[PDB]
């Protein structure tokens, strides 16, 4: 099943995950994202360690879409390219994007209003299962995670992984 | 930037901001806590004053909050505890980040402590402390820019004396032992004049700082010069 947040910020718009185990049909959704035939931001669920990181990755992402000064060409590429500690574009929609290979795969999109997404189009668009969010846990990877952040052990010391990620994520345009 | 569009922005983020528990009208700055996408949230908003040309005005709250979320960046991953950046907005320049909850201030720290004991002495692991943690900011360094007592919180459980800097908008980078005297001469002008009668700790403080920092030699000799310069 699903995974739904309001935007704090932006109050009439959604933020919807759906999470996706055993993918069979990955380096075609993969096409499917660059042609622009399936909704919402294809991403890598191993490197994934919370929903706050997509929703912070959202918030951002909706709040300069809205000011027409995103860094990337779409909605759905944004919310990508915030998920990457740096500001190499192409590096981080390849990183945090879906792999051909990619067996899980995360769904995330956006509503605003009453537009909403054809939720019953989209996951039938993917052979594979529909999880929980909840297992999430499972297909995160926390050695991926700590090596695509580079994150310290300094950073470890002092809180936790997802606040040292949150902090490169909400940062990363002044540095 | 569409002047419409960036208007929007602006009016959308203060109706968010009102509604808020406002927690301290500042000089330069409101501060205001709530929710931020489930996590306890704290937003520095450095709001335009209207009284000075608002091409400075809004020059000047940028900077803040560029320098204050750059150094938030540079202490987290230093291992150096502050408040976690959860979203910046340079539209209306307003600091996202995560609240530490039931915080007390190192000043209200030392202000109950000196009514109760009647001495400084029970204070002096408080010292020994800060001297650790800004002996490691400086030994990246970090300039703080207004080590004050009130930008020390202390994070519950208040007894373990678990420190976090805070208001970095004055913030940079400098070896300058110079620079790192005159940030911690500023602390010293700070407990003179907020507690009275705590000469004992600032020199407290001092030692555990000369002690936890290599770089620290040259730092106090320049706070000398900086204690008789005065500048
Ligand atoms: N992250 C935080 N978590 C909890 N309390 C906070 C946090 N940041 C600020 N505060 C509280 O709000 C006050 C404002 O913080 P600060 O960063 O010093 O803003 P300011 O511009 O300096 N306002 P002022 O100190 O009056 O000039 C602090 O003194 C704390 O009491
Ligand atoms: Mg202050
Ligand atoms: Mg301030």
């Amino acid at each position: 099943m699903q995974l739904t947040h309001q935007l704090d910020l932006f109050p009439e718009c959604r933020v919807t995950l759906l999470l996706f185990k055993d993918v069979k049909n990955a380096g075609d959704l993969r096409r499917k994202a660059m042609e622009g035939t399936i909704d919402g931001s294809l991403i890598n669920p191993t490197v994934i360690v919370d929903p706050f990181q997509i929703l912070v990755a959202a918030n951002k992402a909706v709040h300069l879409y809205k000011l027409g000064k995103m860094k990337t060409r779409t909605l759905s590429t944004e919310i990508i390219f915030n998920l990457s500690p740096n500001n190499n574009i192409s590096e981080a929609l390849k990183k945090f994007g879906i792999s051909a290979n990619d067996t899980s795969i995360l769904i995330v999109y956006i509503e605003e209003g009453e537009k909403q997404i054809n939720q019953e189009y989209l996951i039938s668009q993917v052979e594979g299962h529909q999880v929980s969010l909840k297992n999430l846990p499972e297909i995160m990877n926390i050695t991926e995670v700590k090596k695509i952040y580079k994150l310290s052990s300094q950073e470890e010391s002092i809180g936790t992984l997802l606040d040292a990620i949150i902090c490169r994520m909400s940062t990363k345009d002044v540095l | 930037p569409e002047a419409e569009a960036l208007a929007a922005a602006r009016e959308r983020s203060s109706r968010f901001l009102s509604g808020l528990e406002l927690v301290k009208q500042g000089a330069e700055a409101r501060v205001f806590r709530g929710r931020f996408q489930g996590r306890a949230a704290v937003i520095k908003h450095r709001f335009p004053k209207g009284y000075r040309h608002p091409a400075l005005e809004a020059r000047l709250g940028r900077r803040r909050t560029v320098q204050e979320a750059r150094a938030l960046l540079r202490c987290r991953r230093a291992g150096i505890s502050a408040p976690v950046v959860f979203f910046v907005d340079y539209a209306s320049n307003c600091l996202y980040m995560e609240e530490i909850e039931g915080s007390v201030t190192v000043r209200d720290y030392i202000q109950s402590t000196m009514e109760t004991e009647k001495t400084p002495q029970g204070l002096s692991n408080l010292a020994k402390t800060i001297g650790q943690v800004l002996a490691r900011m400086h030994d990246e360094d970090l300039i703080h820019g207004d080590l004050t007592t009130s930008n020390m919180l202390l994070k519950p459980p208040l007894e373990q004396l678990n420190i976090v800097l805070i208001d970095f908008g004055l913030s940079f980078i400098s070896a300058l032992p110079e620079d790192k005297g005159v940030d911690l001469y500023v602390l010293e002008k700070a407990f003179l004049s907020t507690h009275p009668n705590t000469e004992t700790v600032f020199e407290a403080f001092l030692k555990s700082y000369s002690t936890s920092s290599k770089k620290a030699r040259p730092v106090l000799k320049k706070l000398d010069e900086v204690r008789l310069r005065g500048r």
